[PDB]
RNA sequence: CGGAAGGGCACCACCAGGAGUGGAGCCUGCGGCUUAAUUUGACUCAACACGGGAAACCUCACCCGGCCCGGACACGGACAGGAUUGACAGAUUGAUAGCUCUUUCUCGAUUCCGUGGGUGGUGGUGCAUGGCCGUUCUUAGUUGGUGGAGCGAUUUGUCUGGUUAAUUCCGAUAACGAACGAGACUCUGGCAUGCUAACUAGUUACGCGACCCCGGUCGGCGUAACUUCUUAGAGGGACAAGUGGCGUUCAGCCACCCGAGAUUGAGCAAUAACAGGUCUGUGAUGCCCUUAGAUGUCCGGGGCUGCACGCGCGCUACACUGACUGGCUCAGCGUGUGCCUACCCUACGCCGGCAGGCGCGGGUAACCCGUUGAACCCCAUUCGUGAUGGGGAUCGGGGAUUGCAAUUAUUCCCCAUGAACGAGGAAUUCCCAGUAAGUGCGGGUCAUAAGCUUGCGUUGAUUAAGUCCCUGCCCUUUGUACACA
């Protein structure tokens, strides 16, 4: 049956392979180097890392974002 | 559905502890009434309930506005090699 | 929000707000004595509630 | 002493049996009795349309249920009473006894 | 009871409950020979009778069906445990209960009899019963 | 079946009349004509204040957009080296929908993607069905068994006639005895100074208290008798039973005493049928359609009301048998705090002219609103035949309440505006006793809420006790080359 628009098609998400590496700097000593600030937040502490956008930090599950 | 395992377990934790249940067909119905220990969606309960049934493991009777599921022995052998249980322990139909 | 958005609208009053305790729509529902069953499914089971044709 | 026992029934006949077995129990354990009290009988009635559509001569349904309402206030403590209204019960009718 | 509702409210919800009650028992027992349904409330026991021809399918199998539907009783209808008694029994010379006889005849053209033949073994099954 | 004859019955027929409808204004349901849409079912009685349909959103189908999966299940690449869900700015929109272009964090095999198969559906066919309903018809009609008559299909009983609300009966009679429908039956109204009972009903007497001049008044206060008044149980009572007429002397009809009634009103309802209505009452339901950009469902907007038009049901009037202002005085049915469910009935004390606001209370109710101080009517004024103090449509302005929200005014209040309408053409409706009509009060719908409908009492008649003239339907006789008639 004939409609009026041309139809928006879904977004279709960007699938990544490891985006987790990115989240540590490796040394050649056993120690480590943690990228991305660690927010002690109600629920989501130590694992949860704060999101790093071009304008403002931001904590995932809580949405605790903060101003620069 | 997409569902959470957590409040799907205590479905069938509590489908498990009395054979039977019953639900009212009200998916726009915030808390469930008996399982207000956990936050628990009229929606779900029904959308495991008739995911279950789809199978034959549940045994669908409806009346007005109310599901009614009793436990068959192919839900029983399910159920409990699910929840990791001893064997032995049955619902609350079968003790004498 | 979808979940601020799916069941948004307030219902506390028309016959949006109530519902047949049966056959579950919304027209001719009998309300007096606290019945809360349409006026078509009341006639079918009102023998069974007590209800008595005498005059 | 002064206790109320009302009974409240659909059926007539049921709540005259009963109100009768409870004089013959008073008057045998040999305790003061009042008469049973005939409060008004009310007559819960509905009127709706019979056809379920709208294509007929308008004929409704004229339904009607009364609910019949007894009551006799004895002097006895609760015990003796208690034991005389425990035996002797139908479908029917229902049971209040009140003590103040 | 504190929520002391009034003796007309009282009435017109113990109709509802028997006719639901009914229609539920009608539903679930429908192939076993179900009559139907009584309630005796007594103080503090809610002896819920059942009226049926097979008593022994609807029973069943060392009383699995009967606990399951004393379940069901209490959870919907919100009751509370040890009060609430289901007794099925046996209703007397089934050629005069409408309801069995009726049902009887759904099932032997569900089977698939004849239906002239279906009818003419209800109705001489019913007149020597002694209608 | 007849364009042949005859006989019956009915205020959905007439006669005698009453109220009217049709005329005017508005409320409201149809067609029409507009509209993105103004969704639609029904069209003589048996469609059109009907779908309990009084819709501001929802309701809600219709339409202009935007989220959404609630696609169970078996199978197949994909896969934690992550399938996937959630997401704060910013442009995006209507949206503080993460729907999105563009950010980077979160989540953990329940996703998402094809193959089937399922689903939901106020989507379609009531000319595929069940159920319920309406109608023929609430008219008086329908059928065995033994017996009789015919070779037989069939017929008699079930009839020329009188009578009755009635195929109701008694009469004649090859029929006798019966069953369904009529009746009987259940509820209801009127009667009991007889009976059983009453602090959730009274009364009478009494003691006290207040006021007028021993009495009088009290719904002012309080406790021994009793059941007249109120309540609701058991029996009683009325049967054309008494008398006078009429009649085949029957069935029964008319009048009159006595008597609380000399026909109170409803509920139910046959055999057989209709292509009557409903798939938009149902998680009654065959088949079809659709099934992700949905005919599923949620969300926010409007529409269901639009106005040269023609119909139908109602409301208010056209005035003095009246309007206005005071004063006096009397009802009966009900209902009332909720499952999810939020919203109940209201007395009383202050505030405001009014609609209202605030305060403490009673009530799950023969207990509190309540002795339900209702209206018409009644008594006393002002008006004075003038489209007038008749009538209140249309329109302007302000103020309250209900709601998350009132413009296309929800409703209500206050001032102002003052339309036709001077008793209604053809045509046509309902109705015979506590009836018609006037009059208001409750129940339904209901957050708000009656010009509708369903009940209730108050005031309360004129005319008739007849008929087949009119419109219908029903029977007997007769005729037929009809029998899907």
């Amino acid at each position: 049956k004939s409609y009026t628009t041309p139809k928006k098609n879904k977004h279709k998400r960007k699938k990544v392979k490891l985006a987790v590496l990115k989240y540590y700097k490796v040394d050649e000593n056993g120690k480590i180097s943690r990228l991305r600030r660690e927010c002690p937040s109600d629920e989501c502490g130590a694992g949860v890392f704060m999101a790093s956008h071009f304008d403002r930090h931001y904590c995932g599950k809580c949405c605790l974002t903060y101003c620069f | 559905m997409l569902m959470p395992k957590k409040n799907r377990i205590a479905i069938y934790e509590l489908l498990f502890k009395e054979g039977v249940m019953v639900a009212k067909k009200d998916v726009h119905m915030p808390k469930h009434p008996e399982l207000a220990d956990k936050n628990v969606p009229n929606l779900h309960v029904m959308k495991a309930m008739q995911s279950l049934k789809s199978r034959g493991y549940v045994k669908e009777q409806f009346a007005w506005r109310h599901f009614y599921w009793y436990l068959t022995n192919e839900g029983i052998q399910y159920l409990r090699d699910y929840l990791h249980l001893p064997p032995e322990i049955v619902p609350a139909t079968l003790r004498r | 929000g979808h979940q601020q958005l799916y069941w948004s609208h307030p219902r506390k009053f028309g016959q949006g707000s109530r519902s047949c305790r049966v056959c579950s729509n919304r027209h001719g529902l009998i309300r007096k004595y606290g019945l809360n069953m349409c006026r078509q499914c009341f006639r079918q089971y009102a023998k069974d509630i007590g209800f008595i044709k005498l005059d | 002493h002064r206790i109320r026992i009302t009974l409240t029934s659909r059926n007539v006949k049921s709540l005259e049996k009963v109100c009768a077995d409870l004089i013959r129990g008073a008057k045998e354990k040999n305790l003061k009795v009042k008469g049973p009290v005939r409060m008004p009988t009310k007559t819960l009635r509905i009127t709706t349309r019979k056809t379920p559509c709208g294509e007929g001569s308008k004929t409704w349904d004229r339904f009607q249920m009364r609910i019949h309402k007894r009551l006799i206030d004895l002097h006895s403590p609760s015990e003796i009473v208690k034991q005389i209204t425990s035996i002797s019960i139908e479908p029917g009718v229902e049971v209040e006894v009140t003590i103040a | 009871m504190a929520v002391q509702i009034s003796k007309k409210r009282k009435f017109v919800a113990d109709g509802i409950f028997k006719a639901e009650l009914n229609e539920f028992l009608t539903r679930e027992l429908a192939e076993d020979g179900y009559s139907g349904v009584e309630v005796r409330v007594t103080p503090t026991r809610t002896e819920i009778i059942i009226l049926a021809t097979r008593t022994q399918n609807v029973l069943g199998e060392k009383g699995r069906r009967i606990r399951e539907l004393t379940a069901v009783v209490q959870k919907r209808f919100g009751f509370p445990e040890g009060s609430v008694e289901l007794y099925a029994e046996k209703v007397a010379t089934r050629g005069l209960c409408a309801i069995a006889q009726a049902e009887s005849l759904r099932y032997k053209l569900l089977g698939g009899l004849a239906v002239r033949r279906a009818c003419y073994g209800v109705l001489r099954f019913i007149m020597e019963s002694g209608a």
